[PDB]
Order: C-alpha cells, then structure tokens, then sequence
C-alpha cells in the first residue's frame, strides 16, 4: 500500500491538467509571461 | 547542490545552413502552393534571421527568440511564400483569416518562428503571379496545399498600402524528434564533464545532473533511455556514439542540534 | 486464401530506449489472431489498387525478386502527386511526383510503369533491402510523413505465416507530405503476398534487459488479456478481478 | 540467539527476515 501510494504520487507529475505541456521548462521557453502565468497556475493547482 | 558549470554537446557539424537560400530567395512559392524546404546537417546563427535588414515581423510562436541557439532540431522546414501585409498576422497558431483558412494554416500548437518582411520593392507590379485562395467551405488542415473562382490573384501594387503591400514570409518548422538533431546553430560543443552537477543541454535536452560513463546496450537507432518512472537516465552523445548515465545533483534536509539556550549557544548541524 | 495472422506485425513504437520494464502504449498494430488475405498477383494477373485506410501490413518470401516496389497515391493518377518506391539490386528509388501510370505498370527486365515525370518533389536513394526469408514492411502515414519498417528472418512455411514473435525495427522517416488513400504492389515483368490492416489498439509491450521487445499482449483480445492488461503483468493469480464496465 | 552470526538473531528470526520482499530526486 505504501509503495502504491508513492507510485501514484510520482506518476501524477506528468499530467497536463489542461495546460499545453507537462514540462515547466518548455512552457517557460515557449510562451510570453501573460499566458505562462495561467498555464503555471493550472499546473500547480493540479499538483497541489 | 547548485550547478557548477555549463556543458554543451552538439554533433560534428560546422557548415553554414542554406538560410539565405530561402530567406534571400529570388522567387517565393505562392501561399496556396507553398514549398517546404528542409534544412539539415548544418549550423547557423538565428540572430542573423532575427536582425536581418528590412525585417519587420520576427516572432517565434512556440519558441523563444535567441533561445534557438542552444536548441538543435533534427529537421527544420522552411516554408517560403508571399502574402499581404495584413495577412502576416494570419500566419500564427490559433489565427483565423483569408490566408489562415484558405491557403496556409499553421497548427494550433505551432512550434516555430514566423519571419516576414516587406517586399514592395520586389513583388509589386498588380503582381499577377502570386495567388491566394479566397473561398472554401471549411478550414484547411495544418500544412496543406489546396489547389466566384476561389483562387483569386493577388492585387500586389506599389501604390497599395502596407496592408495590401507584398510581404515575403518564411516559416521555420522545427521538429524536435527523438532521432539525433542536426540543425544546431552556433554552439561550441564543450568538453564532456564527469562527476559534476552541470546543465545538460544535450542538443537542447534541457536538464541538470551528474554525467558518468554508461553500460547500457543501446540499439543503434535509439538516442536516449528512460526509467520505469518515465525519467530520463541515459543520453547518447550526438558526436560519438557513447551513452552517459544521468544522476541528479544531491540534496537533502538540514537539522540543527541545540541544547537549552539557558545553558549555552553551541550548536551542531546534521 | 490462407487465413491467419498469429502474433506477427509488432514494431518498436518509438526510438526511446528502455530495459527491464513492462510498458503499455496505444498505437496502430495488426490485431492478434486475425486472418490476412493471402494473395497471388500472377498465377492470369491481378494488381488491384488496394485502399490505404489507416495502415497496411506486408510480407513475402522469395528469391527471384519478382516483388520490386509499391505504388502509393491518393487519386493514383497524374492529377495529384503519387508515391513510387522501386527496389533494385543497385539502390532504391523514391519518386513522389504527379505520375501518369499506364494500363499495366511493370518494371521491364524500360520504364512502363509511368508515361511522364513532372512536378517532382521528393527523391531519395539508399542501400537496397528487398525462398525462406520473410521481409515484413509496415507502411504508415503519420503527421504528414511516410514511415517504413523492416525485418529479415528465414521461415520454412511460405504459404502460411508461422507463430512466434519478431519485433520490427525502424528504417526510414520520409517527410513527404503526400496524402495516401490507395496503394498497389509493383512487380517486374520480363508472386504471392499478403495485405492486412492496422487498427487503433492497446498493447502490453515487454522489454528485455537488452532493450528488445520479446513479448506482446493484445489487450482487447479476450477477457484474460484484459485481466493481464489491468494488472500490468503476464501471470495472473487465483481470484476474481474487476476489469471494465458494461453498458 | 546463536553467537555464530554477524547478527545475533535466531533461526526463526532469520527465516522471517528472509521471507519478506525486497528516483528519490
Ligand atoms: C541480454 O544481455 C545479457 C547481458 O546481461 C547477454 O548475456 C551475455 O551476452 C554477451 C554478448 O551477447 C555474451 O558474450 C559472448 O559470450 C560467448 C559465449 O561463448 C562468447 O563466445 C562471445 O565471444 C561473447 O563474449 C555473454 O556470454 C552473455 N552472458 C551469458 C551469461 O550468457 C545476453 O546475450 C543478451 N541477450 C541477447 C538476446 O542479446
Ligand atoms: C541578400 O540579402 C541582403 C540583405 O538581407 C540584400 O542586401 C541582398 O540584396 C540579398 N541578395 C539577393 C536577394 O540576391
Ligand atoms: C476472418 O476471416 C473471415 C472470412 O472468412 C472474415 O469475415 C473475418 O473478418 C476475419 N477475421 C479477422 C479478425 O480479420
Ligand atoms: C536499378 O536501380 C537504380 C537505383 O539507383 C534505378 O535508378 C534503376 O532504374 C534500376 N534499374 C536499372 C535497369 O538500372
Ligand atoms: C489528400 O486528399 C484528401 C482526399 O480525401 C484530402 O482530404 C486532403 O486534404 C489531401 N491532402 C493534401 C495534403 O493534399
């Protein structure tokens, strides 16, 4: 049970949650601040 | 543990890209019959494209300008065409218009730089050689050539305003595929650094960690490996077919051992 | 008209390496235990322009090299560009142009396959690849490019495909931009082949410690396969498990 | 406990310890 919980927590890190991509660096290096803020907000909400 | 250096590793390519072959092209294929020029096995400074003469629109949709240097792509597609001044805005992801829905539509997730500049001194007459579609019942698929009469000729005239003025537009379509990259740009491939927390940037594979010798039995077409958690663990160098392990820079928690402050103020750190 | 597919027609989904891992992915494969259309182009001759649909499987064993290439296209005429591949003992010819074919295209052992070459866009030349060695080729149209796989291995049963597993390796990735709707095998005239079809299916890919795909599981084959896919394992213990939902 | 092993366990303790099953950045 402990191992499965940890595995689920690790695997959840690769979800888009509606954003363009699940990689922070790509969003940082592909978008302007005004939209990147929204994308990062969405991603951090999901991870939280 | 903070990064200590900055490593750079790009394949054994030094020849300049034929960027001027399509950027300085005498004739540009019509927007409805646009050509797709594939550039590979070359290195070129994208700053010269950023700051070329008479350039008015150099925007990277899905890329950051001046960041293309540290990013190498397997193939770069150069789409050369001429449209109106008001039609340059339509060459972008998520944009709608005559060109964006009749002749040349970029994908909504476009990863590339759209380059345009005024060409009223070259493509003005009405210049009845450039043509754009004006009618269609639906929207074009991304990167598709579609060939009242829908195909209406351009009324490109020197007396026409900047909106109607002819503009040469070049689209650089970057494909970041798992195959080794060749369109690398101005990057001096640094020495392979071992046992140091360094930023990888292996042909633009952004990351950081410790690089050591690797013993994996890679297949010839495979460029990088992965772990059970879908985490990159090994990368093959583009120049020499050697794979290197990746270990993230060490970290942890810090705790302080202290007695009562009423006794003394000597502390120990773990 | 031998009718079987067994467990052949699985390629490496991507160039990503991985070792000692049980990975599941969604991609267009040939469904397991299906049946394929056994063919004999020349018995009497027939070279129908079979539809491309989503994907096409192909295999054959021969030594006389009667099979020399394929003819891909959308309208299969000179109105629009069509794809041509020719396998000769010297090199390989790729010509994707607006080609005007005749009534019976063939490689004269001359060029009677087409009447004129015009509006040529893509050309490529490399080492040649083409009565026991199977030569399987998976033809795919993904993201505006053309993809072909390859594998060579000897089999002593030519009329029927055998059992066993042999993963296919990637060969080419041609960014042609051609739309493909129908295709037809091209033969040289001075002849048995197969044609399957690819469908969106979920597969369980087992990767060896050397990075080789040694086993596969067709998830939607049967309830036991669904159970294996749910548990992400190749062995199922005694018990009762919930797999899916019914509506 | 048997005073002839690196760990001063018992036979039952050793069996129990053996009968159990066997990133981070
Ligand atoms: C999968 O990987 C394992 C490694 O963990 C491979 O086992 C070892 O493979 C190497 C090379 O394939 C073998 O070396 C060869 O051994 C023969 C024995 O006569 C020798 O004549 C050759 O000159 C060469 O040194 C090695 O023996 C082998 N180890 C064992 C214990 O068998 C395994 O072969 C890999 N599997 C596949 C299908 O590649
Ligand atoms: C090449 O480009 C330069 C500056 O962009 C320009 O001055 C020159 O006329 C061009 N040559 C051509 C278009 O042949
Ligand atoms: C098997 O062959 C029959 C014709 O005898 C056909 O109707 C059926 O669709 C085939 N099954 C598969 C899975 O292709
Ligand atoms: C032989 O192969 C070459 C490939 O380089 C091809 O151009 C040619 O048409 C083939 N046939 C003959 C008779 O040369
Ligand atoms: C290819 O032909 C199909 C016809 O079904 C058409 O829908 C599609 O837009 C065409 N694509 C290109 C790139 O010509």
């Amino acid at each position: 049970q402990n191992a499965q919980a940890l595995n689920t927590l690790v695997k959840q890190l690769s979800s888009n949650f509606g954003a363009i991509s699940s990689v922070l660096n790509d969003i940082l290096s592909r978008l302007d601040p005004p939209e990147a803020e929204v994308q990062i907000d969405r991603l951090i909400n999901g991870r939280l | 543990v903070q990064p200590t250096e900055s490593i750079v590793r790009f394949p054994n390519i030094t020849n300049l890209c034929p960027f001027g072959e399509v950027f300085n092209a005498t004739r540009f294929a019509s927007v409805y019959a646009w050509n797709r020029k594939r550039i590979s096995n070359c290195v070129a400074d994208y700053s010269v494209l950023y700051n070329s003469a008479s350039f008015s629109t150099f925007k990277c949709y899905g890329v950051s300008p001046t960041k293309l240097n540290d990013l190498c792509f397997t193939n770069v597609y150069a789409d050369s065409f001429v449209i109106r001044g008001d039609e340059v805005r339509q060459i972008a992801p998520g944009q709608t218009g005559k060109i964006a829905d009749y002749n040349y539509k970029l994908p909504d997730d476009f990863t590339g730089c759209v380059i345009a500049w005024n060409s009223n001194n070259l493509d003005s007459k009405g210049n009845y050689n450039y043509l754009y579609r004006l009618f269609r019942k639906s929207n074009l698929k991304p990167f598709e050539r579609d060939i009242y009469f829908p195909l209406q000729s351009y009324g490109f005239q020197p007396t026409n305003g900047v909106g109607y003025q002819p503009y040469r537009v070049v689209v650089l379509s970057f494909e970041l595929l798992h195959a080794p990259a060749t369109v690398c740009g101005p990057k001096k491939s640094t020495n392979l650094v071992k046992n140091k927390c360094v930023n990888f940037n292996f042909n633009g594979l952004t990351g950081t960690g410790v690089l050591t010798e690797s013993n994996k039995k890679f297949l010839p077409f495979q460029q990088f490996g992965r772990d059970i958690a879908d985490t990159t663990d090994a990368v093959r160098d583009p120049q020499t077919l050697e794979i290197l392990d990746i270990t993230p820079c060490s970290f942890g928690g810090v705790s302080v051992i202290t007695p009562g402050t009423n006794t003394s103020n000597q502390v120990a750190v773990l | 008209a031998y009718t079987n597919s067994f467990t052949r027609g699985v390629y490496y989904p991507d160039k990503v390496f991985r070792s000692s891992v049980l990975h599941s992915t969604q991609d267009l494969f040939l469904p397991f235990f299906s049946n394929v259309t056994w063919f004999h182009a020349i018995h009497r001759f027939d070279n129908p322009v079979l539809p491309f649909n989503d994907g096409v499987y192909f295999a054959s064993t021969e030594k006389s090299n009667i099979i020399r290439g394929w003819i891909f296209g959308t309208t299969l005429d000179s109105k629009t560009q069509s794809l041509l591949i020719v396998n000769n003992a010297t090199n390989v010819v790729i010509k994707v142009c607006e080609f005007q074919f005749c009534n019976d295209p063939f490689l004269g052992v001359e060029f009677r396959v087409y009447s004129s070459a015009n509006n040529c866009t893509f050309e490529y030349v490399s080492q040649p690849f083409l009565f026991k060695n199977l030569r399987e080729f998976v033809f795919k149209n993904i993201d505006g490019y053309f993809k072909i796989y390859s594998k060579h291995t000897p089999i002593n049963l030519v009329r029927d495909l055998p059992q066993g597993f042999s993963a296919l390796e990637p060969l080419v990735d041609l960014p042609i931009g051609i739309n493909i709707t129908r295709f037809q095998t091209l033969l040289a005239l001075h002849a048995a082949y197969y044609v399957g079809y690819l469908q969106p299916r979920t597969f369980l890919l087992k990767y060896n410690e050397n990075g080789t795909i040694t086993d596969a599981v067709d998830c939607a084959l049967d309830p036991l396969s669904e159970t294996k896919c749910t548990l992400k394992s190749f062995t199922v213990e005694k018990g009762i498990y919930q797999t899916s939902n019914f509506r | 406990p048997d005073p002839s092993k690196p760990s001063k366990r018992s036979a039952i303790e050793d069996l129990l310890f053996n009968k159990v099953t066997l990133q981070k950045f």
